[PDB]
RNA sequence: UAGUGACGCGCAUGAAUGGAUGAACGAGAUUCCCACUGUCCCUACCUACUAUCCAGCGAAACCACAGCCAAGGGAACGGGCU
RNA sequence: GGAGAAGGGUUCCAUGUGAACAGCAGUUGAACAUGGGUCAGUCGGUCCUGAGAGAUGGGCGAGCGCCGUUCCGAAGGGACGGGCGAUGGCCUCCGUUGCCCUCGGCCGAUCGAAAGGGAGUCGGGUUCAGAUCCCCGAAUCCGGAGUGGCGGAGAUGGGCGCCGCGAGGCGUCCAGUGCGGUAACGCGACCGAUCCCGGAGAAGCCGGCGGGAGCCCCGGGGAGAGUUCUCUUUUCUUUGUGAAGGGCAGGGCGCCCUGGAAUGGGUUCGCCCCGAGAGAGGGGCCCGUGCCUUGGAAAGCGUCGCGGUUCCGGCGGCGUCCGGUGAGCUCUCGCUGGCCCUUGAAAAUCCGGGGGAGAGGGUGUAAAUCUCGCGCCGGGCCGUACCCAUAUCCGCAGCAGGUCUCCAAGGUGAACAGCCUCUGGCAUGUUGGAACAAUGUAGGUAAGGGAAGUCGGCAAGCCGGAUCCGUAACUUCGGGAUAAGGAUUGGCUCUAAGGGCUGGGUCGGUCGCGGCCGGCGCCUAGCAGCCGACUUAGAACUGGUGCGGACCAGGGGAAUCCGACUGUUUAAUUAAAACAAAGCAUCGCGAAGGCCCGCGGCGGGUGUUGACGCGAUGUGAUUUCUGCCCAGUGCUCUGAAUGUCAAAG
RNA sequence: AUGCCUGGGCAGGGCGAAGCCAGAGGAAACUCUGGUGGAGGUCCGUAGCGGUCCUGACGUGCAAAUCGGUCGUCCGACCUG
């Protein structure tokens, strides 16, 4: 609450588009423009390049992830279920 | 202050119509048309963002005139792949082949056991 | 007889044929106030270009015939008739 | 003002006439009549492909033809290596052609950009009109090069047995498709096919910073010059070097070697980086459009003086010099970031790499040189004048309309705003003279009142820049906001604050003011010298209260209705509440499918698509809510329990 | 008029979103102050694009739709060959 009270990133939109829409898009913007930690090099340089495309500055590795977040909950659940099914099948 | 004009019939400031200022022995400023800036070859590995060293950055058709020495470097995969990538390739090939030999020996031992 | 605020008795209001509200915005439609001023009381004066006259150059629209009025009668409002 | 693209097509240049035209005139013209003028391997077409167009095969169609561009195709006529046969040329040696074996993906013929991609030329001079095209002088690209024209690289190593004092010579065995550096990589070269891999070509918009150049600015030297009634070491103009090579500054590196860091460090305007190796040292690579040099002072320019009646592209003396600055403008190069439910071209063409199918001569030679340095020959065809716009184009015309770009000085000023000026350009826009009547068109000023005028403050006026204070209701908390409301602004003379570069290693010894050696002072509270850009604040004095003195340049407040907003709309009467818009809610479709085109086809679009998609509707930001009714008209579901129900049987 | 391909262009200022730095308070959660930063289908405004009002000029006009002032927008659903 240094410069703005309760808008933060959506301060660029001004008074337009409605309060609820700006509040809804605030979390999406924060997740989209956040830099994540790459689980290949250990550095916090994972940045979103395009929709579902995440790139590491150091590793130079591109990872196919979510649209606005590096990992979606559905993808993690599917990965866990696939690992469980593989362990049940191959044994 | 002297003002100058294009010396060709192309009046539009396109990519092919780039000029620079030059002073002639006649003490007048004229337009000299410049060649496009060349780029050094990129490594064949595709992971290194930098461009390869030891090769002149000229237009692709200029390489026909350029000698062989300026177009590559005195290494394996010289002028197409970086030294770091080549070293990684050497180590990876040796380690993978050694692991294959170990796996083959283990499989032969398993065959002999049964 | 304008505007705003309340009432509902609503010829013929009304809920995505959307109702109510609503910050910012609008060469959108209205009311009042401050300042301002020739909009006005009540008009005047000044400047430039025209209009004016001259040298030269020079059309178009229109044209039954033409062109002073009162009354009368008449196709019930005439330049013509008395 | 100087040059282009489309368009025009002789309008361009010289001479002559004034019949007609240029709404007056004309000795003038873009009029008329004679002639003249456009010079290319390097500038573009030509080459490539893009969106797309369009043959063959195939299908349809009564038919001219149409569908479609890989789909219902025996779709490459090419190449290397080997063999045979034939001719030609000193049938030695090679070329050509024919046959046989062998090898072989492409992806649709073809067209499609004078602004996309695309190797390679500049300087001076020169015409009445053309010159990166002509001449002079310097280069460069591509192709050919057989008999290779030359040199150079593959190159002239060792061992052994002899001879000779030695240098060296002879015979034999071989090696010899290069060399250097730990490394990045470098050296003028430095075999190689079918095949495979990669790169370049080949990429969006915006912000910030840094380097280079052009221009502008300041302090000077010269040369030519306006003023000089007073002053002014005066003000005005000029004061340089091409492409292509070599060398060196200057930038960048996500390149390498030593080493391992918390007391975390390095560092930018911002960022950012570091045990996956940061600071500190030593190297390497790329761009070098900048500086020096060949080019090149011979030429160009400014001056002073001449040869020659004239023609005459001449002859000569001089100079073309030394420095500093700037969030300054433009171009370019390079780093660094921000935005996308937007990710921002293809092909021609060129190059590097992985492999070793094969070749070479055998110990002085050869096969090879993605040719190392020179040397020889050629580069065909088309366009090239001029205007490019208040007169060479389109509007019936020399029409206040329309029509795509590049170059961009000084002052004031935030500014590419407005105003004045320099280089350059012109005559005021199809005529001039004489007066200043009324009505006009375009500007203004008006005592007192201040909207009493009018449907309506229509029109005009008021405020206006910058600095210092201050700023309400409401609100989606972002705004409102320059809210509203106040004070200052000139000129002159000062004060204070905001920075860089260099300098001490001084003493003694030694060597030739400089270099080396040792301990000293280590300025570690820093000072001395020299430079340079603009700013901010404060103070005094002063003018008839004048000072954003011209120009530039918001009138505000309280409310109602509508549309969330940004955006779009009836070219030529309606810019709005209309349309659109994100949000919200329904409908259909799992591919022989939904929606749609099509006379036609195994046709086509969505679809290079797959329910977070495509297609069809309604409403229209945020908040709240979305009441009841299936009687009617629609839509939809199943149903041999079925009344009516055509053809055929 | 719309879609696609390939090119070109858009002065000078205001407001000040993320992110970052320093100081202060706190037991923590964290909160204030001063800076840096330059985002926005942001604002004033030129070029460009368009055409609200004067229902001005003109209305056998410069013009079979032009002209003057005043205007909307001017980094994006932008303008244009
Ligand atoms: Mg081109
Ligand atoms: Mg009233
Ligand atoms: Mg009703
Ligand atoms: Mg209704
Ligand atoms: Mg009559
Ligand atoms: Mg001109
Ligand atoms: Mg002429
Ligand atoms: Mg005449
Ligand atoms: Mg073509
Ligand atoms: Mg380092
Ligand atoms: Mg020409
Ligand atoms: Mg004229
Ligand atoms: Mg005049
Ligand atoms: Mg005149
Ligand atoms: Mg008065
Ligand atoms: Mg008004
Ligand atoms: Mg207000
Ligand atoms: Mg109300
Ligand atoms: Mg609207
Ligand atoms: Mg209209
Ligand atoms: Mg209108
Ligand atoms: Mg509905
Ligand atoms: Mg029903
Ligand atoms: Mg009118
Ligand atoms: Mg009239
Ligand atoms: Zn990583
Ligand atoms: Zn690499």
């Amino acid at each position: 609450a240094k410069r703005t009270k309760k808008v933060g990133i959506v301060g660029k939109y001004g008074t337009r588009y409605g309060a609820s829409l700006r509040k809804m898009v605030k979390k999406i913007e924060i997740s989209q423009h956040a830099k994540y930690t790459c689980s290949f090099c250990g550095k916090t340089k994972m940045k979103r390049r395009a929709v579902g495309i995440w790139h590491c500055g150091s590793c130079m590795k591109t990872v196919a992830g979510g649209a606005w977040t590096y990992n979606t909950t559905s993808a993690v659940t599917v990965k866990s279920a696939i690992r469980r099914l593989k362990e049940l099948k191959d044994q | 202050v002297q003002r100058l004009t294009y010396r060709r019939r192309l009046s539009y400031n396109t990519a092919s119509n780039k000029t620079r200022l030059s002073r002639t022995p006649g003490n007048r400023i004229v337009y000299l048309y410049t060649k496009k800036v060349g780029k050094a070859p990129k490594s064949a590995c595709g992971v290194c963002p930098g461009r390869l060293r030891g090769v002149r950055a000229v237009r692709p058709k200029v390489l026909m005139r350029l000698s062989k020495t300026k177009k590559h470097v005195s290494r394996a995969y010289g002028g197409s792949m970086c030294a770091k990538c080549v070293r990684d390739r050497i180590k990876r090939a040796f380690l993978i082949e050694e692991q294959k030999i170990v796996v083959k020996v283990l499989k032969a031992q398993a065959q002999s056991q049964k």
